[PDB]
């Protein structure tokens, strides 16, 4: 998983 | 609450100043045995003495009994949880988890059972690795899953659950493509609120879901999934998420257009607004992400 996908 | 109310009735009593004794002098309504039960906490208080006594009193029975409530410290802490993106960085997730055992070793008996519920999706988002190494969205939460797919409107939880799940679905081919798709679209057709936690809520979904259309090569609706994004951080004022959308659509520029012109300013504004947000992590990844394009 990309790390832009991480919002939490 | 038996002796919480009880001694409430009787502290408001002495507060007043007023006896037993005063209160019924027929005793018809009120037996004095009763009372000084019901002070005492042994005997719950009937509704009806409940009607009475703060008629009495010349005090409403919603005034006082609705003063439990809920700290204002806890939603402080959550603040701090969905408000402070991470970006999947090692240590501002460790910071995390060890603030969600802080809230449940201090608030973990008042919250509502959706709250505590947000806060278990939410943790195993964050300790999320990758989808070989954990386990599916519907073995932990099968009735949940089941129940979101044939929703029509989410809540903020069920946007947690389908973010959870697009986690698992990330770098996994051999997967059902019908799901995904009306998933997607349910997604997109849901009203901005003006709550904060729904609004970030939804706003990880529409990046992951941008995130598994990349790369999986499937562009369709992607101008769709952006408008939403930005509609969501319009109403939000989420500024801070803005750089996100603009690397969404660098690599889209960069693999659907093939142009790598409009590619590579994309980027450009991306570790720009990573720049004035003074955030190290956030600048240092996007920008790695750029070189990794073969890009400057």
């Amino acid at each position: 998983v990309p790390f832009f996908m991480i919002y939490y | 609450i038996k002796d919480s109310i009880g001694l409430r009735i009787k502290t408001e009593r002495e507060c007043q100043q007023m006896s037993r004794e005063v209160l019924c002098l027929d005793g018809a309504e009120l037996t004095v045995r009763q009372l000084i039960r019901i002070e005492k906490g042994e005997s719950l208080p009937s509704l009806d003495k409940l009607s009475y006594i703060a008629k009495r009193l010349g005090k409403s029975m919603a005034d006082l009994l609705d003063h439990i409530e809920i700290p204002d410290t806890y939603y402080e802490m959550k603040n701090r949880l969905i408000k402070f993106p991470t970006y999947g960085d090692k240590e501002r997730v460790k910071q995390k988890l060890d603030l969600i055992e802080d809230v449940y070793n201090q608030f973990f008996d008042i919250l509502p059972e959706e709250e505590l519920l947000t806060l278990d999706i939410l943790e195993n988002i964050l300790s999320f690795t990758s989808w070989e190494e954990r386990p599916k969205v519907e073995e932990i939460y099968e009735d949940l899953f089941e129940q979101v797919k044939r929703k029509k409107k989410f809540s903020t939880n069920d946007l947690l659950v389908i973010d959870y799940y697009f986690y698992h679905l990330y770098g996994r081919k051999q997967y059902d493509k019908k799901i995904f798709d009306r998933i997607v679209d349910r997604v997109l057709k849901q009203n901005i609120p003006t709550d904060d936690a729904y609004n970030i809520a939804l706003f990880n979904d529409l990046m992951a879901i941008a995130g598994l259309k990349i790369s999986l090569e499937s562009f369709k609706d992607f101008l769709t999934v952006i408008d939403k994004l930005l509609a969501v951080i319009e109403k939000s004022q989420f500024h801070s998420y803005k750089p996100g959308v603009y690397i969404l659509e660098a690599k889209y520029e960069l693999i659907h257009n093939g142009n790598k012109k409009k590619a590579t300013e994309n980027y450009d504004k991306a570790i720009m607004f990573a720049s004035v947000l003074e955030d190290s992590v956030l600048e240092e990844k996007t920008r790695a992400e750029k070189a990794a394009d073969g890009l400057g």
